[PDB]
């Protein structure tokens, strides 16, 4: 099964350089060219270059030429891309994909998982977790909706669970959004009115990068 | 470069439907056109190569055709595992260029959000912040408009909106909107209102709390 394993440096500061790697396996490395593609989160796909490890060598998209250096190491069977002087426009997901000839042109037939490049100013910060209990005029009358707000963390991801995972129906966890260079997300669980506050409901959030674990029980009032 | 245009950029279809995605190039591409599928959470796969017509080993419901500048991908009976973003790529000249993408979603009966608003938790207020949160849950279509009103006026500053992906079970979306203010500003006002405008009601759906009926 041919396979292409990526990772390079993912969190960097403006002015930095990163060298990413794409390790191929499952086929003779020398026999196929490697291509690198950028996906800037607002979806489109952009071609950066091609590197043939066997048959001589290299092309760059005019745009990426100079900011990018593509090398290979034929003996570890790895392709690399180097980005110099990284700005905000360089934050994206970078994929490497293999070319295969089929009568006339090339198909990019296997692709790596991609490595996210986050150019940032922010440091590892643990989230603040605040329980969100229904307010004032009694609210959510049939089912009750409760939430959890996970406020200033860096980097992604955080994992949010409700009752250590026992409560997994009714839950909505919203994609995090970057506020001033830190992430904020939320999760809601809708429960029967007979469940709370008679039974305990707790949101459990884990932030693997700061080794933080927080348990916040949702209780009446504010 | 050769500019590649996919129409449409979004397509809603019912499960079981025959879907067609089109891709046009700025000059004749000589049939060197490849199509790719990007699943939710980003993996990408080759589906079809050389001018649509050749299948890589994807389901047989994927096929493609075309000549010159205009190519098509068609899925003959839509499955749930097919909602994805699809990309055409021309392989006739350097730079290899890609189409802008077509995203698929499952068309459903309209639903209408269940809205809730949450006052700042006391814990946040001890740190001098006050975020007010509004969950808008399980609605279809995805288009919704949210405005915040404080004692009768502005929405605008400090609001962060986040949307979920379409739910694989039922086929809805959900959204949270969060207004952040400082505790000081929070205590100079009385009502906070989350107002949603969805094409499912002519009257906004409103949720509010007044600060000291708490």
């Amino acid at each position: 099964e041919v396979q292409l394993q990526q990772s390079g440096v993912e969190l960097v500061r403006a002015g930095s350089s990163v060298k990413m790697s794409c390790k191929a396996s499952g086929y003779t490395f020398t026999s196929n060219g490697i291509n690198w593609v950028k996906q800037r989160p607002g979806q489109g796909l952009e071609w950066i270059g091609y590197n043939n490890p066997g048959n001589g060598y290299i092309a760059y998209n005019e745009k990426f030429k100079g900011k990018t250096t593509l090398t290979v190491d034929k003996s570890s069977s790895t392709a690399y891309m180097q980005l110099r002087s990284l700005t905000s426009e360089d934050s994206a997901v970078y994929f490497c994909a293999r070319s295969e000839y089929y009568g006339g042109s090339y198909k990019f037939d296997y692709w790596g998982q991609g490595t996210t490049l986050t150019v940032s100013s922010a440091k590892t910060t643990p989230p603040s977790v605040y329980p969100l209990a229904p307010g004032s005029a009694a609210q959510t009358n049939s089912m009750v909706t409760l939430g959890c707000l996970v406020k200033g963390y860096f980097p992604e991801p955080v994992t949010v669970t409700w009752n250590s995972g026992s409560l997994s129906s009714g839950v909505h966890t919203f994609p995090a959004v970057l506020q001033s260079d830190l992430y904020t997300l939320s999760s809601s669980v809708t429960v029967p009115s007979s469940p709370r506050p008679s039974e305990t409901v707790t949101c459990n959030v884990a932030h693997p990068a700061s080794s933080t674990k927080v348990d916040k029980k949702i209780v009446p009032r504010d | 470069d050769i500019q590649m245009t996919q129409i449409p950029s979004s397509l809603s279809a019912s499960l079981g439907d025959r879907v067609s995605i089109s891709c046009r190039a700025s000059q004749d591409i000589n049939n060197f056109l490849n199509w790719y599928q990007q699943k939710p959470d980003g993996t990408i796969k080759l589906l079809i190569y050389f001018t649509s017509r050749s299948q890589s080993g994807v389901p047989s419901r994927f096929s493609g055709s075309g000549s010159g500048t205009d190519y098509s991908l068609t899925i003959s009976n839509l499955e749930q595992e097919d909602i994805a973003t699809y990309f055409c790529q021309q392989g006739n000249a350097l730079p290899r260029t890609f189409g802008g993408g077509t995203k698929l979603e499952i068309k459903r009966a309209d639903a209408a959000p269940t809205v809730s608003i949450f006052p700042p938790s006391s814990e946040q207020l001890t740190s001098g912040g006050a975020s007010v949160v509004c969950f808008l849950n399980n609605f279809y279509p995805k288009d919704i408009n949210v405005k915040w009103k404080i004692d009768g006026s502005e929405r605008q500053n400090g609001v962060l909106n986040s949307w979920t992906d379409q739910d694989s079970k039922d086929s809805t979306y959900s959204m949270s909107s969060t207004l952040t203010l400082t505790k000081d500003e929070y205590e100079r006002h009385n009502s906070y209102t989350c107002e949603a405008t969805h094409k499912t009601s002519t009257s906004p759906i409103v949720k509010s709390f007044n600060r000291n009926e708490c």
